[PDB]
């Protein structure tokens, strides 16, 4: 297929269309976690602003959810993931699922 | 799946009453047959 | 082969139709000739009681029990014998 | 006259398994053997060797069966 | 037309739990039993 | 909130852990104050308060992956029950073996196996691995 | 015979049944190793959180799948088509018996010589001699020459029922009308037991095979003694 | 050689049969006989999908070859997405009995 | 306060799978010497020890002694 | 309403009568070898034959009366019958095993030979050959029928398919009194037994083929024909072509190899 | 022989809800009754004829 | 809410695990079955000729 | 009203239903033989009487749960309910004739327990083997009853086997190739042609051996010509196709159980597990004479069978590495379906092994007849067909009740029978390898051991199944009905939800060409 930097500005450029809909979101994070890998941040960050253009914050406390879950018992990929989005969180001020409470059993 | 509560429960006594009817139905004719075996040979 | 006649412009019901006067027909009442010809009885053989001949290890549900369905005395013999 | 005989050899005619055929032909041989000896006035002791052949291999019943057969004239084979 | 939808698609009436439990007993029951009775039947006989 | 079987055909809520974003929100109708607070997520999130980030998510979604993904007790009550009934079996084998099995042949006495087991001994029963192999012939006993 | 908790094949008294014992231990290893393999397998793919569901591409890995396995059967048909053609080489037997099955009761039959010929049934329970196995003794053993290669014939005059003795790997049907052979040859002297092995109606289970193996003069001397 | 006497589908055929006939002849298929050609599938060009009602099943089978079908419920209204492809469907529902 | 490094992202599936596959391959080999040491090997040095040695005549002796045989007392 | 082509059937109640008639053919059968009577067998024949009318009238009316059959249903029931063709294929089969299998090795008790001894085989050049001939020609004038009702031509394809029953008939007719005039019988060991078995089940199947012929005659008769629809017609015409390659290789087989 | 087809045509497509096997008519509900009667009276007597066969008549 | 398996799940557990143990020992050993074991290293051989 | 719907159907839901409360019927019927059985040999000694009256019960069980419980249930119950919904078709081909297929079973099951009331039984094995199945050594109408059986339930598959053929050929969607319909429906369609094929084969052999009994004709009599050993043939030539009629539907159920809790929406490597199930049910015609390697064949036959017959390990292993595949990366659901199909793909495995075990004529000439066999095929018939049954139960019992099961209770259900089946079964390893024969009512007594083990593992075996019947009650007397149901883009028959409508696909589904 493709390198891993042509598979990332792939999703990257899907998240970004100025005018991405509400099915297109759901579709592309949907998708994207069908495959091996937890996303980069670049890929988070672009689908988070995609939440943003779409008024939509639940789902990108959702988003962060299920970076936490792909990483399965790989502990140490959702906490930097969140070092990496926290410019991105606090400009859209995304609260985190932990910061919400919605981690709790 | 997903589905509705039970339109009619089944509560932990009436289980203990199918059950229990379930499993007799089951061994007291084959039991009185098996318990009368030699009343049979021996006929 | 190609059985040895020509047609096939076309195979219609007139073909078929001239197969079967032409040729199918005309070889029934030919075999036909040629058997009832061959007919008329021939000598029924010396009766000889081999075991793995008119075995009878259940009687046949009809008649009396040792009667072939389509006995013929002439030429059946029963496990003792042709009849009377 | 060239004996010792200890059982039937092997008999590359019937090397498998079922060797009822084997029994069949040495029983046939036999009595074809001794026809022909009786016929011609002549020795049946030439035929000795497919008699002890076939009484090493052949069950007593199979035996005994065809020999009532061939004095019933009801043996299926060709002696 | 029939009745359609759970409860209604079936030979057997599920409206009463108890009449189904006897109704299941003596269907399941009887197939169970028989070999029992058979085996009885045969050893009464000789 | 209330799903109706007459709904089948179409789309519906479930949370899945490989299905983040479901076809349609939680909750549809929305009160008052839900159709306000609505309103304010289309200004900055950062002014919404975390009581309100809250409703949001549960206006959307019904459970969280960590509610989902949540681990039961439920494997207790399946290997309990189990052993119940596999100790119930016993019960039955217990009734078998008092009210329909008869004593077994004379031949399982002891006695018996004692004086069957010296002539297995005398025949060489196995007596390259399985049997008259662990006897010892030399000093008339088993072998340690 | 078996004895109790036996796991395995009785012990092997014959050539051919010891290369059977070393042809099975082959083959079970291979049984162990796939059914672990496969046990393995299944634990490993249901205990990890991690997923991957996406369409997933099955040429490459269908070549192992399916090239593995080849070799591995062919690995078992070698030494197992060897052993085959081992059990049916030409031998020259020194002696040939018969026997007949019957309900339910074997006879056997010695006529290179002499008529001998006896029924052999089995030892009622009530009847057993102290020591003696339930359902296993007859009245009339088989007694043969040990160490020499005997022809067996097997047939039967009525139902059908097979003629077997596990420790020797024999097991021959007995079918009317038909005579099937098998070569028996025991390495060391003693008695050796089998049971009809077809169903043959009501005493199928009763009807067992108990051979006497002894030196070849105890065996001339019983043949006479029998007549 | 030849005559008549053997009525033909046009004269004799009858019910669905003949319903069919018919509408083959005017290149029609309200029986789905035939399987239907995809357009390009995108919003302003979506496959349309007649119903009699307004639901329809849809099974799209999303690139040539594949052997798993996508299968969902069509409702009138806005035109909806396969939910693996995206591919578009709307549905043109109502009529058949002529 | 320090960041945390970038850890692997990718392939932890595949990853896994290669690891426990290979490991499964080394236990197989494993287990085949063991069973052909345990089994194997040792039911061929049973029959070879043996028969090695074996005297039938003395075999038969001690059965026939024992009195377990029919056709010899 | 439905949209699609396929037939969604009455109710019927010709399941289970037909399924009944198997439960008191087969008790019957055993009521008649072991218990001395016919009565149960002969009303089990009757229901089938009952079962079998009205189920088949009743396909007659769905199509003919109803219209029920577009060509994905007409489609459905040429396989169908190619796939039934295909089971009595492997019927005989088991018939022609049983043959060979006794044939190519006789066995002591028959002599050692085949035929066996004792056992005086037909002439394959008298009425075998004979019926040979009679069955490949009813293969030619059903053909000439096909074409006339595909021609449109009436009165040619009701002669052509007269004389094609005809000719099963005359079959039968011989084949009844060769089985008469036989010196040996179905007790005459394995040769009475794959002789009478092989040729019975397929004289049956010669008379189920007339008598489908014989049905499609009279629903010609009836006009319930078109030039381009009749698969009862072609169904029958399929089975027929059957019957007759079963008879070529009994004929090759067991009248002409195996004497 | 004229082809009275049509006419069977109007009478089994009648709307008249009568399942095909009775769309003939009268005639139709007589052989229906004879045919299921003789399959139930007959199975009633298999069912006498195994009770008497599954005893021994000595 | 705790559910079913938090209220009686260890109830469950304990009493099923007990019950079920508790009957089997009485089975195998107090009722009179013939297991057969082997003699090996258990049987002394005694003359029976 | 109700004899319309139910003894008049031509619906495929309500005949499917028909079928699978048959062979619930039967799956008692079979259980109590298969007590009987291990209740005699339990202990050392005569319990029920001599050997005819025991193996009565031994063939009884073994044509009740081939026959009459897993042919009915995985054909006649699953085919008819998800075939015609699983390709969108509005019944099957022929709806009426399916209704004949079923009903021609109560007579055969009636005609089978007739067999065991009259005169002392068949106790012939499920082979009805002649002499012993002849006129002479079972006299009497027992046997003809078990033949005329056979002949009801083969009549019953055949026009069965017509009716799915068709029906999977000609009513697809148009533009729906052969190779985008879902594995159980290739399961099935491959199922029937195998019936079409191998049923008139053994009616031929049973119509010969009826004739043998009745007419004095003598295919399988030696003295006259006939014999014994061509029964054998043209029964296996049936039989051994059988066996892969019995186990392919199961194949097709549990690739569509483990891609469906697995949470995938296909399984893995389609076309190889379409080709793995046409090449097993054709090496599955070449096959048969590994039922005869006692029998005294030639050596070059022996060898050959042997090596056709180790060759079905390659198409199957296929299978088994595909079902692993789809599991991998799954999101697992560990609902009960899912751990039925678990232990279906091991369990299978072991016997499958075991199969090939006795492949080897060399080593089969030591197990054949004796436990080993029964070991094989229990571990793929109780353990492999039934865990196949069991999961397809357990997971549509939703869309056809429209009411859900407790997952609790199924979960416990599974634990005993898994507990169960295995505690039965594995010991007849041993008990094969040292030597004890099959279709005995008592054994030599150095057997007891395994015997009582294995004896004990039945009676857990039958608590599994009073517990079935009891949770059936339960879900029925509760009555939770479903609401949503995930994955349906690849599962269209839940796509009309639960239970479905009597008419469904009245519109067909819309599927362009592209
Ligand atoms: C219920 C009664 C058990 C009795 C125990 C024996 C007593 C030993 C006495 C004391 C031991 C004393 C030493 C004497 C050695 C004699 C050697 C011999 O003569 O040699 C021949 C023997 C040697 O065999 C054995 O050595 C015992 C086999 C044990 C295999 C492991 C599975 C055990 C599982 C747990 C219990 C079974 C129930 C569930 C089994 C599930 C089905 C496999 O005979 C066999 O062939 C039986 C094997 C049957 C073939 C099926 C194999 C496929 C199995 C599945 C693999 C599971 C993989 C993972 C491992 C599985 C983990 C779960
Ligand atoms: C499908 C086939 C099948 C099944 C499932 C079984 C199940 C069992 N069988 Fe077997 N058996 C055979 C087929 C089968 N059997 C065959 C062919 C023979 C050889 C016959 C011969 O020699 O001639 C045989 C022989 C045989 C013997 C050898 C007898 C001998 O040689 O002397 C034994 C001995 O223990 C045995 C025991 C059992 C036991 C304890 C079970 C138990 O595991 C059974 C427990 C109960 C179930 C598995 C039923 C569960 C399900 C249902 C009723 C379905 C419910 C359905 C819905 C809810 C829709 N059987
Ligand atoms: C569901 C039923 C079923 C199935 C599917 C099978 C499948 C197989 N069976 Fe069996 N069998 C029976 C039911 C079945 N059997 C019955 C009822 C009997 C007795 C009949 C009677 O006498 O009453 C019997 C008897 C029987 C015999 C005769 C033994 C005798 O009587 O002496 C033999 C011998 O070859 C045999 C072999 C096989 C083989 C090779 C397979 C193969 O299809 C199995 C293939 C599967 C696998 C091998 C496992 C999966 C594969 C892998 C994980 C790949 C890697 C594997 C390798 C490299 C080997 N079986
Ligand atoms: C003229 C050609 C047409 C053939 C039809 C003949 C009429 C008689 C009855 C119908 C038979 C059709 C089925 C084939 C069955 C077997 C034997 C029939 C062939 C036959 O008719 O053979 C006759 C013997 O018939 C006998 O026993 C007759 C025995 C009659 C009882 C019929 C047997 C019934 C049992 C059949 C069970 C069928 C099982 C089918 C299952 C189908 C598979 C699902 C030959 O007569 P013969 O005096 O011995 O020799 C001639 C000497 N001159
Ligand atoms: C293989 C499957 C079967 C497994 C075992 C089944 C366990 C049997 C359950 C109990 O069955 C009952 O047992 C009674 C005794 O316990 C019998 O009473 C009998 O014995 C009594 C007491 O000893 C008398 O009171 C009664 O009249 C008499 O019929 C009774 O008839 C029978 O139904």
């Amino acid at each position: 297929h493709e390198t891993d930097e042509e598979f990332d500005a792939r999703w990257v450029t899907y998240f970004n269309k100025p005018d991405i809909d509400a099915w297109e979101l759901r579709k592309g994070m949907n998708t994207l976690v069908g495959y091996d890998l937890v996303p980069e941040p670049k890929i988070i960050d672009a689908a988070l602003r995609a939440c943003r253009r779409l008024n939509d914050f639940a789902s990108a406390v959702r988003i962060l959810e299920v970076v936490k879950d792909k990483a399965g018992p790989h502990k140490e990929i959702y906490p930097y993931v969140i070092q990496e989005l926290r410019p991105t969180l606090n400009e859209l001020g995304i609260s985190t699922p932990e910061e919400l409470g919605l981690d709790k059993v | 799946i997903t589905a509705k509560p039970a339109k009619t429960p089944t509560s932990p006594k009436e289980q203990a009453i199918g059950l229990s009817v379930t499993f007799l139905s089951f061994l007291l004719p084959a039991g009185w047959v098996l318990y009368h075996l030699d009343n049979y040979k021996k006929s | 082969a190609s059985a040895a006649k020509g047609d096939h412009g076309g195979t219609g019901a007139r073909t078929w139709r001239f197969l079967t006067f032409g040729l199918a027909l005309p070889s029934v009442a030919l075999c036909t000739l040629n058997s009832w010809l061959h007919s008329g009885h021939r000598e029924r053989p010396a009766f000889i009681p081999y075991h793995h001949l008119r075995i009878r290890t259940k009687p046949f549900s009809w008649g009396d029990g040792n009667h072939t369905f389509f006995h013929n005395p002439r030429v059946n013999p029963l496990p003792t014998g042709y009849e009377k | 006259k060239i004996k010792n005989y200890q059982t039937a050899p092997f008999d590359s005619r019937f090397p498998n398994q079922n060797q009822t055929r084997n029994c069949w032909q040495n029983y046939l041989d036999f009595h074809r053997c001794e026809k022909a000896m009786t016929a011609k006035g002549g020795d049946v002791s030439v035929c000795e060797w497919y008699r002890r052949v076939y009484k090493s291999l052949c069950p007593i019943s199979w035996v005994s069966t065809w020999d009532d057969r061939r004095a019933e004239g009801t043996f299926p084979g060709k002696i | 037309h029939y009745e359609e939808g759970p409860g209604k698609n079936i030979p057997f009436s599920v409206e009463n739990k108890w009449r189904l439990l006897a109704m299941m007993t003596l269907f399941f029951g009887s197939g169970f039993a028989a070999p029992f009775f058979i085996v009885r039947h045969q050893l009464l006989k000789k | 909130s209330v799903v109706k079987s007459e709904d089948y055909a179409l789309p519906s809520y479930v949370d899945r852990r490989d299905y983040p974003l479901p076809d349609v929100a939680h909750v549809k109708n929305l009160s008052a104050s839900q159709k306000a607070l609505k309103e304010k997520e289309k200004a900055s999130w950062s002014s919404l308060s975390i009581d309100e980030k809250v409703e949001l998510y549960r206006l959307k979604f019904k459970e969280s992956f960590a509610e989902m993904n949540r681990s039961t007790n439920e494997w207790k009550t399946v290997v309990g029950a189990a052993m119940f009934f596999i100790g119930f079996t016993a019960l039955l084998l217990i009734w078998e073996k008092h009210y329909v099995y008869g004593p077994i042949p004379h031949t399982f006495e002891e006695e018996w196996v004692a004086k069957q087991t010296k002539r297995m001994l005398d025949m060489k029963v196995a007596p390259i691995q399985g049997f008259s192999a662990k006897w010892d012939y030399d000093k008339n006993e088993w072998k340690k | 015979m078996a004895y109790p908790m036996q796991l395995g094949f009785q012990d092997a008294t014959s050539p051919i049944m010891e290369e059977l014992l070393h042809f099975h231990d082959h083959t079970l290893m291979i049984v162990f190793l796939i059914s672990s393999l496969v046990l393995y397998i299944i634990s490993l793919m249901l205990t990890t959180k991690l997923t991957h569901t996406s369409t997933m591409d099955a040429q490459e890995v269908e070549t192992i799948w399916t090239i593995l396995p080849a070799i591995i059967l062919i690995l078992i048909a070698l030494p197992s088509l060897r052993i085959l053609y081992m059990m049916d080489e030409i031998n020259n037997p020194s002696l040939t018996v018969k026997t007949m099955g019957h309900q339910w009761y074997w006879s056997y039959e010695y006529t290179d010589y002499e008529d001998l010929s006896f029924d052999s049934y089995m030892i009622p329970t009530s009847e057993l001699k102290p020591g003696e196995l339930r359902l296993l003794e007859v009245d009339n053993r088989v007694v043969l020459p040990m160490e020499m290669t005997i022809r067996m014939l097997v047939s039967s005059e009525d139902v059908l029922h097979s003629w077997a003795v596990p420790s020797l790997g024999l097991k021959t049907d007995a079918i009317p009308g038909r005579l099937n052979q098998t070569t028996l040859m025991s390495s060391r002297p003693g008695l050796y037991y089998g049971q009809c092995s077809e169903i043959c109606g009501s005493n199928h289970s009763f009807m067992p095979i108990v051979l006497e193996l002894v030196p070849l003069k105890y065996f001339e001397k019983w043949s006479a003694s029998m007549l | 050689a030849s005559g008549g006497g053997v009525p033909t589908d046009e004269e004799q055929a009858t019910g669905l049969e003949r319903e069919v006939m018919l509408a083959a002849r005017k290149g029609q298929d309200p029986y789905n006989i035939l399987a239907p050609k995809a357009t390009s599938g995108t919003k302003e060009d979506p496959n349309l999908v007649p119903s009699i009602t307004n639901k329809r099943i849809v099974g799209c089978i999303c690139e040539e070859d594949n052997s798993t079908v996508i299968w969902f419920w069509l409702h009138k209204g806005e035109a909806q997405r396969c939910p693996s492809c995206g591919t578009h469907y709307k549905l043109v529902p109502h009529q058949l009995a002529h | 306060s320090t960041a945390l490094a970038k850890p692997q992202m990718r392939g932890l599936l595949a990853r896994r799978l290669r690891f426990h596959i290979v490991g499964a391959f080394m236990v197989s080999l494993g287990f085949a010497t063991f069973y052909k040491f345990a089994v194997a090997e040792k039911r061929k040095k049973a029959y070879a020890d043996f028969y090695r040695n074996y005297d039938s005549m003395k075999d038969f002796e001690e059965m026939r002694k024992a009195g377990i045989f029919q056709s010899a007392k | 309403h439905q949209t699609h082509a396929y037939h969604m059937v009455n109710p019927s109640p010709w399941p289970l009568t037909g399924a009944l008639s198997a439960l008191l053919m087969t008790s019957g059968l055993t009521m008649w070898f072991h218990f001395n009577s016919m009565t149960l067998l002969m009303i089990g024949l009757t229901t089938n034959m009952l079962t079998m009318y009205q189920w088949w009238r009743d396909v007659i009316r769905e199509s003919t009366f109803q219209g029920h059959h577009t060509p994905a249903v007409q489609k459905g029931l040429r396989y169908g019958m190619i796939l039934f063709i295909i089971s009595e294929v492997l019927f005989f089969t088991g018939f022609f095993w049983a043959f060979y299998h006794s044939s190519l090795a006789p066995t002591p008790e028959l002599g050692g030979c085949w035929p066996p001894t004792g056992i005086h085989p037909l002439n394959p050049l008298e009425v075998p050959l004979l019926n040979t001939s009679v069955l490949l020609a009813s293969g030619v004038s059903i053909t000439w029928a096909h074409h006339s009702l595909m021609e449109g031509d009436r009165k040619h394809m009701l002669q052509a398919l007269f004389i094609t029953i005809t000719l099963g008939v005359y079959f039968t007719l011989l084949q009844a009194s060769e089985y008469y005039e036989a010196p040996f019988t179905i007790s005459d060991g394995v040769y009475g037994s794959t002789f009478f078995v092989a040729t019975g089940f397929h004289g049956l199947h010669v008379i189920i083929g007339s008598t489908f012929l014989i049905v499609c005659f009279f629903r010609q008769l009836k006009f319930h024909f078109t030039s381009n629809h009749h698969f009862g017609f072609e169904a029958a015409a399929w089975y027929w072509h059957f019957v007759d390659v079963v008879w070529l290789f009994l004929y090759v087989s067991i009248y002409w190899w195996g004497s | 022989f004229e082809n009275r087809v049509a006419e069977k045509q109007k009478l089994f497509q009648e709307d008249n809800g009568l399942p095909v096997h009775l769309k003939g008519g009268a005639t139709d509900n007589i052989l229906y009754r004879v045919t299921m009667t003789l399959c139930l009276g007959g199975t009633l007597y298999s069912l006498y004829c195994l009770g008497w066969a599954s005893f021994p008549h000595k | 809410a705790p559910d079913f398996h938090d209220k009686y799940g260890n109830a469950v557990l304990a009493s099923g695990a007990t019950f079920c143990v508790a009957v089997w020992v009485y089975m195998a050993t107090q009722i009179g079955i013939e297991w057969n074991p082997s003699p090996v290293g258990r049987v002394t051989p005694k003359e029976w000729r | 009203m109700f004899i319309n719907r139910w003894l008049f159907s031509t619906n495929h839901k309500d005949i499917g239903t028909l079928y699978l409360l048959f062979g619930a019927w039967a799956g008692m019927v079979g259980t109590a033989l298969s007590l009987l059985i291990r209740a005699e040999l339990g202990q050392p000694g005569t319990l029920l009487g001599d050997d005819q009256i025991y193996n009565v019960v031994v063939t009884a069980h073994a044509f009740v749960m081939i026959f009459f419980m897993v042919m009915p249930i995985m054909i006649g119950g699953f085919g008819n309910w998800l075939v015609p919904l699983m390709i969108g078709a509005p019944d099957m081909a022929f709806p009426r004739m399916n209704n004949m297929s079923f009903w021609l079973l109560p007579p055969s099951f009636l005609l089978l327990l007739a067999s065991s009331m009259v005169e002392a039984g068949a106790g012939t094995g499920w082979t009805v083997y002649p002499p012993l199945a002849g006129n002479l050594a079972h006299a009497g109408a027992s046997v003809d009853l078990t033949i005329f059986s056979l002949h009801l339930a083969g009549v019953s598959s055949i026009l069965g086997a017509i009716n799915f053929i068709t029906t999977i050929i000609n009513m697809k969607p148009p533009a729906m190739s052969q190779y985008q319909t879902p594995l159980f429906v290739w399961s099935v369609m491959i199922t029937a042609v195998l019936l079409l094929l191998s049923l008139p084969v053994l009616a031929a052999g049973i119509t010969m051996l009826l004739t043998d009994r009745n007419l004095n004709t003598t295919f399988f009599d030696p003295a006259g010509g006939g014999d014994p050993i061509l029964y054998q043939h043209l029964f296996w030539f049936f039989g051994h196709p059988e066996v892969y009629i019995l186990i392919l539907p199961g194949f097709g159920m549990i690739s569509h159980i483990v891609t469906y809790y697995s949470g995938k929406k296909e399984p893995f490597g389609y076309m190889g597990m379409v080709w793995a199930m046409m090449s097993i049910g054709f090496l599955g015609f070449i096959v048969w004479a590994h039922h005869m390697f006692t029998v005294g064949m030639d050596v070059d036959t022996r060898a050959y069978f042997t090596s056709a017959t180790m060759i079905i390990a390659i198409p199957t292993g296929v299978k088994v590495f595909s079902w692993l595949a789809t599991l991998h990366g799954g999101n697992i659901k560990w609902s009960p379906a899912m751990m039925w199909a678990l232990g279906f793909i091991f369990l299978f495995t072991v016997g499958g092994l075991t199969g090939i075990v006795l492949a080897n004529s060399s080593l089969d000439i030591v197990l054949h007849d004796t436990y080993y066999v029964v070991a094989h095929f229990h571990y793929v018939l109780s353990m492999g067909a039934v865990f196949a049954i069991m999961g397809g139960f357990v997971h549509w019992f939703p869309l056809f009740s429209g009411y859900t099961l407790n997952d609790t209770w199924a979960k416990i259900h599974f634990a005993i029978m898994f507990v169960g089946v295995n505690m039965t079964f594995f010991p007849q390893h041993f008990l094969g390898l040292s030597g004890m024969p099959r279709r005995y009512s008592d054994y030599p007594d150095a057997y007891t051991m395994w015997n009582t083990i294995s004896s004990m593992g039945s009676f857990i075996s039958l608590t599994a199944v009073m517990l079935m019947v009891f949770i059936i009650w339960e879900a029925f007397a509760s009555k939770r009905e479903v609401l949503t149901v995930d994955l349906t883009t690849t599962n269209l028959e839940w796509l009309n939800g639960c239970p479905p409508p009597y008419h469904t696909f009245e519109e067909p589904t819309y599927v362009n060409l592209k």
